[PDB]
């Protein structure tokens, strides 16, 4: 069997890759480290109108999570950014250029959702990078498919990678799991080797 | 000057 | 004994069950959710003027939690929101009509805490539904107590369920254990089930 | 070897340390808990000009995080206050006055960050205590080395502790890990016995 | 009224 | 515009 001391080496490692990200690889999409979202190139945010902020009972505005929030962490249900139906688009500025290996979607895991299903979830998606910054045509990186019945993050890994550089990509959210109205979209990683 | 807070609510489900 | 395997298998569904909100049931009194406070029927927060808000040096106002926070899953101390003495209460528009199961209340843990004592935890209380959503009398849903000395988070099962449906509950707090000046509820949760 | 209830008995165990704020010390520094900074003593801010807050697109003003944020739980990159070069100072006022016992410092994981590599983390460290809380000269309480190949979270016993009482303390950085331009901190706590 | 966000824009990296 | 924060200061303990 096991010995004491074996076991709590087990769980010593374990939880210093749970306290790395959950996944122990650096994200060069995440906002506080320096990425950020091109507005204008993203989808329109699907705007609901069911959220108001007021002031001592007034009416002010109302509350909508913009594409921002795939840049940041905090992945409660609602933490996500939204669009109308089941095709959309962000694009991100990285922290860096770096030639891409993997990226990482998660979403909210079933056992916190309604009747343990998450169809509002990205199915069918692929990755473009953008050679120059501003360029409109991007390359195809790679095509992948997030598994509703799989783990809530998911990693992956760019089947043949053809190492040159990008700072600017884009998530290309082709379907969705079914949901009729909106796909969320909770957390974008992205990672690979700096210059 | 005195206390304060933004007020939120909801009148159906945001998006989730 | 166990073998290797069967304590990774072990860690994994403990850091699974850890990463899913803690205890792995929806929360449909979280604020991002889509819950909100009828600030009009909360208690009165306890405003203490001990912090001060300000720019450039240049006094502004004071700082204090809302019962927003009761719905909001950051427990680190003083992310409580704190109503004076020790009977209060905060009325809660769920994200959607459910038939409630349990409710989960938590406080910061012991050891977290001047003295190892969390004398500002709600005692005893009781958990009210309201059929429909602008009567002003509630129906008794169960009473319970948040036993200081068990586990920081802890959830209670309705004993004998009566299976209609809510969306504006009551958290009524009757007793405290011991503060003097105040109460300080961390975080309210309810689960239950949807339509 | 072990049994399995053992198991679920380490693995819990683990669970609630890590909960309990990762190490299980009440931090006296937390901003929440009522500690701030006193910022005409400390160093400047390093302004760096590069993150640009906007609204619909026209220019507001630049992003830059404050020494306040020493004192926040949140430590993902660049959730961190910079100052220009390997010497810089931080002043507290503590939530309590306290006989300090230890500090713990940490910095973001090697595995988060490019080329695994850390050399905006501190280095070499003092702690002072200021008896009275206005008195400009302060007195040693112990000097320290956050080890760039440790754990991301370091925590430091004051080796002979001289148990008189204080309120503000001052995080003293003598040297950095070798960063040319400024040098990175995430998050400083302070540990000890209340009155 | 509309609705509304800060947009936060990097031109180079912060401090990590 | 320039840079920016707002500052907090407690005098004394908050609500645990
Ligand atoms: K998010
Ligand atoms: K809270
Ligand atoms: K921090």
């Amino acid at each position: 069997g096991v010995t004491e001391e074996q076991v709590h080496h087990i769980v010593k490692d374990a939880l210093q890759r749970y306290s790395e990200d959950r996944i122990g690889l650096a994200d060069y999409a995440l906002e506080s480290g320096g990425a950020s979202v091109i507005s204008t190139r993203c989808s329109e945010t699907y705007e609901t109108k069911t959220a108001l902020i007021s002031l001592f009972g007034i009416p002010l505005w109302y509350h909508s999570q913009s594409p921002r929030v795939i840049l940041q962490p905090d992945v409660h249900p609602g933490n996500c950014w939204a669009f109308q139906g089941p095709q959309g688009f962000a694009v991100v500025r990285l922290s860096a250029r770096i030639r891409p290996t993997a990226v990482t979607l998660e979403h909210v895991p079933k056992a916190l959702s309604p009747n343990s299903t998450i169809s509002s979830a990205p199915k069918d998606f692929a990755i473009f990078g953008f050679d120059e910054d501003l360029q409109q045509e991007g390359t195809l990186l790679g095509k992948f498919t997030y598994d509703q019945d799989g783990e809530p993050i998911q990693t992956f890994h760019f089947q043949a990678p053809g190492r040159g550089t990008y700072q600017v990509v884009e998530l290309r959210i082709l379907t969705n799991w079914g949901h009729p109205e909106y796909t969320c979209i909770y957390r974008f990683r992205v990672h690979g080797e700096p210059a | 000057a005195r206390s304060f807070t933004l007020m939120l609510r909801y009148n159906g489900p945001p998006p989730t």
